[PDB]
């Protein structure tokens, strides 16, 4: 499935993922695409910071959902 | 040229009853020189553009309608209002339906370059 | 009522308006706030360019709706 | 300091039953030093922050729930999912309820500076 990742700078990322992908997996895909190391990434969806061990489906992240990426 | 295109017809829920438009059509996305993204539908026989919507990120979702027995009914849904445009796929093959749906969403919600 | 006006490259504008305000009125409010002349403004909502003689309510623009502003 | 604040309690739809939380509460919006916007609820008696949501533009709408006869029930609605947080106003006066609602939306969807 496809999701979008918005940043502060405002450039949005299109990612292809799976429902069973962990948040850690998604950060790894972001590193692959954008070169941002996972340990600098905060992913947020529906008001909450997403935990590495949990899946996209755990947070009910679906086809064409948008996540927010904040750099720390 | 078109950034994305695929054969599809239009259709109306008149309420309870389901009225498909029989005409051969093409859904396409076009980026004009002002950089705006246009979601369009044209009649393939006449060439006339009937729908032309200027779409920005977060305006729209393009998704399959699960309730349709066909499996090839899709809706352009405006997230804010209750504006809904329904389409039925006319591509001879079905293997790219899900890909076409993803591409619509990509170019509407995050057009590259 | 409150509406938001997004621009292509720039900031979002918060406007206070009325349902009966014409699109021409809204462009005038944008001129008042931002100094952009009405004849350079294209307002878009739900895929369509808005006509000067019509009202916000004609287009079912409601509390906290977002319009898109494109500069000619 | 708080960018927006007002007295309000929390409440749950348990399906078909309304369950109001009777505790004295404060809804507020706070912008942290990283510039992120936080929608919060705290217990005014204890001072404990129970809700703290990081909100961006186009995530949320804050609006009155018209079905509630009270007239002072508001919902923080996430446009994407089905996440809903309900609140009942506890401000002694009612004349700023609509203004408080506008201010929430302003700072969530278009925070100044
Ligand atoms: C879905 C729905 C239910 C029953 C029948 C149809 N019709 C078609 O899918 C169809 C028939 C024939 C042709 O070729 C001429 C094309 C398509 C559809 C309902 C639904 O649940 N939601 C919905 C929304 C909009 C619609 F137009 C129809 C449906
Ligand atoms: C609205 C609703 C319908 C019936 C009754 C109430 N209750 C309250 O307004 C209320 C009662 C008592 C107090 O303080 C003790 C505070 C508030 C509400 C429904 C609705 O239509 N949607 C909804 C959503 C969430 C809710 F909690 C209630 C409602």
């Amino acid at each position: 499935m496809q999701i979008f990742v918005k940043t502060l700078t405002g450039k949005t990322i299109t990612l292809e993922v799976e429902p069973s992908d962990t948040i850690e997996n998604v950060k790894a895909k972001i590193q692959d695409k954008e070169g941002i190391p996972p340990d600098q990434q905060r992913l947020i969806f529906a008001g909450k910071q997403l935990e590495d061990g949990r899946t996209l489906s755990d947070y009910n992240i679906q086809k064409e959902s948008t996540l927010h990426l904040v750099l720390r | 040229k078109y950034l994305v295109e695929f054969r599809a017809g239009k259709m109306s829920l008149k309420g309870t009853t389901v009225t498909p438009d029989k005409r051969k059509g093409l859904v396409y996305i076009q980026q004009t020189d002002d950089s705006l993204i246009h979601f369009c539908w044209k009649d393939r026989t006449s060439g006339n553009v009937e729908d032309d919507l200027i779409i920005f990120p977060d305006d729209c979702e393009f998704k399959r309608v699960p309730q349709c027995p066909s499996g090839r009914v899709y809706v352009l849904k405006f997230k804010a209002g209750s504006k809904r445009l329904f389409f039925w796929m006319q591509e001879p093959k079905t293997d790219q339906d899900e890909e076409h749906c993803r591409k619509v969403n990509e170019y509407l919600n995050n057009p590259p370059m």
